[PDB]
């Protein structure tokens, strides 16, 4: 349901 | 947000939403009162009667955002922690007395038309804006009925409320570090924060400087925007020595 | 310096849809 957010922040 | 509407662009920049890194999901709301510096409630992050209890790199922040779940990308921004620090006198065990939070980014977030610290009151601001009867605004990505989610960051404007109605509606020990808000059964109009909610930041716009200030942070509440039940935030003039303490000592 | 006054609207002086219910509310 949340859009995935960038590799980088994770 | 239980009976309010859809914000405007730009109209929170302080909102921040804490996220949980995995599974990926809102956990609370915050609020922006530095380049450097996340205001939240405790309980957003200290909670053993849930077996919560986060660390740092449990969580992200979101700031600068409109939608609740898009990646609004160029336009929000999002922050590792670097520490969080909880109210050392914070109550869970008996009624969250001392709700308060702060966390510190590992870096600057930049400032923009959609990310923009709000003030913290002094003695004289409290003074002046916390009656009864004065309406401040809650801002958040919580449900929308207590028993779905919004597509965008809700807002509602709420009276504060006199202090013996808030305590006669309540069973709970109610401290001069809350106050309650929301309207009476009999004023008609309605609305709450609702789960989700949580962290997030009650603001009033001073008439005097034309300045928004954060007054209350979202704390706990009986249901969502049941007749006789108010919201109870935690009162952030009353608990600023605080604040300022941890910034001073650990700001850079 | 510039804490609480927000870039689309105080600075601005844009106001937004519902901060007038606010201030009517601040009465005494
Ligand atoms: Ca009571
Ligand atoms: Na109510």
């Amino acid at each position: 349901d949340f859009e995935e957010i960038p590799e980088e922040y994770l | 947000i239980v009976e309010g509407s859809d914000a405007e662009i730009g109209m929170s920049p302080w909102q921040v939403m804490l996220f949980r890194k995995s599974p990926q999901e809102l956990l609370c709301g915050a609020s922006l009162i530095s380049d450097r510096w996340v205001l939240t409630a405790a309980h957003c992050l200290l909670y053993p009667p849930w077996d919560k209890n986060f660390t740092e790199n449990d969580l992200l922040v979101r700031i600068g955002k409109h939608s609740r779940t898009r990646y609004e990308r160029n336009i929000e921004k999002i922050s590792m922690l670097e520490k969080i620090y909880i109210h050392p006198r914070y109550n869970w065990r008996e009624n969250l007395d001392r709700d308060i939070a702060l966390m510190k980014l590992k870096k600057p977030v930049a400032f923009s038309d959609y990310i923009h610290p709000v003030c913290l009151p002094d003695r004289e601001t409290a003074a002046s804006l916390l009656q009864a009867g004065y309406k401040g605004r809650v801002t958040g990505w919580g449900n929308l009925k207590e028993t779905g989610q919004p597509s965008v960051l809700q807002v509602v404007n709420l009276p504060i409320v006199e202090r013996p109605v808030c305590k006669d509606s309540t069973r709970i020990r109610i401290t001069d570090n809350m106050f309650c808000a929301g309207y009476k059964p009999d004023e008609g109009k309605r609305g709450d924060a609702c789960e989700g909610d949580s962290g997030g930041p009650f603001v009033m716009k001073s008439p005097f400087n034309n300045r928004w200030y954060q007054m209350g942070i979202v704390s706990w509440g009986e249901g969502c925007d049941r007749d006789g039940k108010y919201g109870f935030y935690t009162h952030v003039f009353r608990l600023k020595k605080w604040i300022q303490k941890v910034i001073d000592q650990f700001g850079e | 310096a510039d804490c609480g006054l927000r870039p689309l609207f105080e600075k601005k002086s844009l106001e937004d849809k519902t901060e007038r219910e606010l201030l009517e509310s601040y009465i005494d």
